[PDB]
This record gives C-alpha cells, sequence and structure tokens, in this order.
C-alpha cells in the first residue's frame, strides 16, 4: 500500500514535469485552508495493492 | 437498498453543477469523475433508484 499517485491538480503537468505538493485540494466550494471537508480533500492516494 | 428496482432519468437537463455545490445529502461518491466534470457530460439516460 506504499505506492503513491495523484487524483487532483489545478492543471495537468508538463513533459517530464514533477510536483512534490501534498495540500488539501479545494473544488472552489470553500477556502478550506489545509483541512478536509465537503468539496475539499487531500489529493494524493496510494493503491490497494 | 439490496433488492429495489431502478429506472432511467432522460430527455431533461442534468443539474450536476448545482448538485456538486449543494450539500443535499450527508455524503456522495462517484464511479466516473467528480460531479463538476459530470456537469459537462451526457447519456441516453442515467439509470437510478
Amino acid at each position: 500500500y506504499n505506492y503513491r499517485y495523484r487524483l487532483f491538480r489545478k492543471s495537468n503537468l508538463k513533459p517530464f514535469e514533477r510536483d512534490i505538493s501534498t495540500e488539501i485540494y479545494q473544488a472552489g466550494s470553500k477556502p478550506c485552508n489545509g483541512v478536509e471537508g465537503f468539496n475539499c480533500y487531500f489529493p494524493l492516494q496510494s493503491y490497494g495493492f | 437498498v439490496y433488492a429495489w428496482n431502478r429506472k432511467r432519468i432522460s430527455n431533461c437537463v442534468a443539474d450536476y453543477s448545482v448538485l456538486y455545490n449543494s450539500a443535499s445529502f450527508s455524503t456522495f461518491k462517484c464511479y466516473g469523475v467528480s460531479p463538476t466534470k459530470l456537469n459537462d457530460l451526457c447519456f441516453t439516460n442515467v439509470y437510478a433508484d
């Protein structure tokens, strides 16, 4: 279960671009300021391996 | 909920944009994209129950 990938980003990444950012992503519904809630969630996951 | 029937919603405009913003239920989750992305889509019908 250690293998990480990203579900949400403000734009798609460029050729051989990379992004270390964790954050809580906000879908414009509320400025949730680094804590989860309705329409705002942590954007990294790891697989159900 | 284990044994009920379901039927198509069709030929009328999918309010998924308002359905994404609205806290109309205690939780929601999706097989395809987020509801804001579903607000850009179409189908012959959505089967529902």
